[PDB]
């Protein structure tokens, strides 16, 4: 999982710069639109038949923004991201019924979303290093699942 | 794409399953919820205790769906379309766990079909599986 | 299977990609042996450092052959039927591999495309390079 | 990952069992048939043309022994996989060029290989033990690669 020095400071170089309420809304969207059998878990969400009527649901815009709230927290603590996530991943599994799945998929978006947003300052070295991130966090959130 | 070798292969092991085949899928399913937890987030609403009537009656549905398959192996996507249509639009269950059902169907063939359970068998059951798995999941996107 | 939208979406993007294919090919090369260092399993006989000759040049082959299908988006079995041998019996590429090259081609579109890439054109993009990756690996077995 | 006191009695037991020499080179050679692709490793064993050659074929018993005695010793430390496989880690990425992924597929055959021979003694719980065992090692061998 872990990264180099060099790497941890691309990191939280990058995401200093990131929106993370805007970056949020903008990942769990195209989650949604891209593998659109993840809208499962949102029928309460309303409007999802359409890319707009995704993108622009205030209730998946607000879950975004709190998914990634969390993450980015998370972004803390690299060295323990198991511990970190701890919490989150037995409620994923006991209440919600979330296949893990879910959280690689995010990731990949997640990158797309990254990429999309920076440009050419999304270097590959800095995309390896998020991928190390985002891997490690959907790791720490299927780890107690059982 | 299954050779006509493959067709062969299948039907006669399917064949010597025969009636066994609804205790054989409850078994798979039983195999794969133990082995592979994750996939019990798609049966919540279930009851998983030990010799669940409800994982009974679903491995009977599963193994009926491949029966039909087996009957129908030159045209499998039509005879699997109604149920690629539910998976796809309702149960939206992630492609990646058709590997682990399939896995565990394997696994409970081999431990149930000692002389038949070949090395080609056992890879055109691999194949067969694998194709059924394609076309339910086909129309996701 | 892609709609009419997917096609009218790929043909677009990858329009806009024009000329640049060669280079967005070696991008998407590099950052897959960055990002997924077993790739790299594959090309022991390859520089993969920065700058590399040869991963230049096998971009420009990479990105041919995918604008090969596009322009047959609608028999992309028949189109890569050369390619599809090819991993299949020679360089026996686990098929695993393909989604992580796709991936690392989406970044590198999405890196380059900011308002060609929106949720829908991302969507569909996606789905092509899986069906080029089922196309390639159809042949395996 | 980690086993359970019960779950390690379980996966001890059945190996005291176990044929290696048989089961090894069931195993490599059903990886070989199954997944045909796997054989690129394995230009110099001469044969393999049919199931009957790649199963009878000299080399490939020897060499399915030797694996599966490697995997046997790794049984001895199973709460630190990744530290007994780290030195062959680094041999098969950097030495061998084998995919990971090769390692995920034999583990997958291993365990039809021993519900084959055992039959109803290789017990659902008794699987789920062997898929933790192989993924295991799986990982650990995959640890170490770059
Ligand atoms: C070869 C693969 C599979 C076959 C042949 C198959 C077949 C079936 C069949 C016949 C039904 C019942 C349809 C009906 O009652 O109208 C069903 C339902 C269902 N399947 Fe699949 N299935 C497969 C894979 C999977 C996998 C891998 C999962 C999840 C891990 C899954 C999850 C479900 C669920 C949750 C239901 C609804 C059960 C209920 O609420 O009663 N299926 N499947
Ligand atoms: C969309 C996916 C892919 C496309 C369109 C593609 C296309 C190609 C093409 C056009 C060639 C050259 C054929 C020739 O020289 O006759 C090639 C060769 C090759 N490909 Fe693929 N490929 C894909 C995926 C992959 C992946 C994922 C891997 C490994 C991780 C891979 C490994 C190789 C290797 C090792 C060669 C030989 C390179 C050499 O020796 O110069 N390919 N591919
Ligand atoms: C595709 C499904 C899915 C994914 C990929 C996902 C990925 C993630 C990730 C990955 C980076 C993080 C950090 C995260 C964090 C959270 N999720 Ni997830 N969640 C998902 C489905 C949910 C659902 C469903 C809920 C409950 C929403 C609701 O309706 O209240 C949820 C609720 C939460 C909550 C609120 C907890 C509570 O209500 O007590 C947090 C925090 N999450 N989710
Ligand atoms: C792709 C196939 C492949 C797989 C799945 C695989 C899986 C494994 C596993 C998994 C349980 C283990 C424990 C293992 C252990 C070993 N392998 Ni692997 N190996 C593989 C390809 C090789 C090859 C190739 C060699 C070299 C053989 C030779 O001819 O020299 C090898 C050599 C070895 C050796 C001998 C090392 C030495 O020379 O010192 C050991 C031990 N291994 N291999």
């Amino acid at each position: 999982v872990h990264l180099t020095p060099e790497e941890k400071s691309a990191v939280t170089a990058l995401w200093g710069k990131v929106n993370v309420d805007e970056v949020g809304g903008e990942a769990l969207g195209r989650l949604l639109v891209v593998y659109p059998w993840t809208q499962r878990f949102f029928e309460s969400f309303g409007d999802l038949s359409t890319p707009d009527a995704v993108m622009g649901n205030p209730k998946v815009k607000a879950h975004g923004k709190k998914v990634l709230g969390a993450f980015s927290d998370g972004l803390a603590h690299l060295d323990n991201l198991k511990g970190t996530f701890a919490t989150l991943s037995e409620l994923h599994c006991d209440k919600l019924h979330v296949d893990p799945e879910n959280f690689r998929l995010l990731g990949n978006v997640l990158v797309c979303v990254l990429a999309h947003h920076f440009g050419k300052e999304f270097t590959p070295p800095v995309q390896a290093a998020y991928q190390k991130v985002v891997a490690g966090v959907a790791n720490a959130l299927a780890h107690k699942y059982h | 794409v299954l050779s006509p070798a493959d067709k062969t292969n299948v039907k006669a092991a399917w064949g010597k399953v025969g009636a066994h085949a609804g205790e054989y899928g409850a078994e798979a399913l039983e195999r794969m919820f133990l082995s592979f937890p994750t996939t019990k987030t798609y049966f919540p609403h279930f009851d998983l205790s030990h010799g669940s009537a409800q994982v009974k009656g679903h491995g009977k549905k599963v193994a009926d769906a491949l029966t039909n398959a087996v009957a129908h192996v030159d045209d499998m996507p039509n005879a699997l379309s109604a149920l690629s249509d539910l998976h796809a639009h309702k149960l939206r269950v992630d492609p990646v766990n058709f590997k682990l059902l399939s896995h565990c169907l394997l696994v409970t063939l081999a431990a149930h079909l000692p002389a038949e359970f070949t090395p080609a068998v056992h890879a055109s059951l691999d194949k067969f599986l694998a194709s059924v798995s394609t076309v339910l999941t086909s129309k996701y996107r």
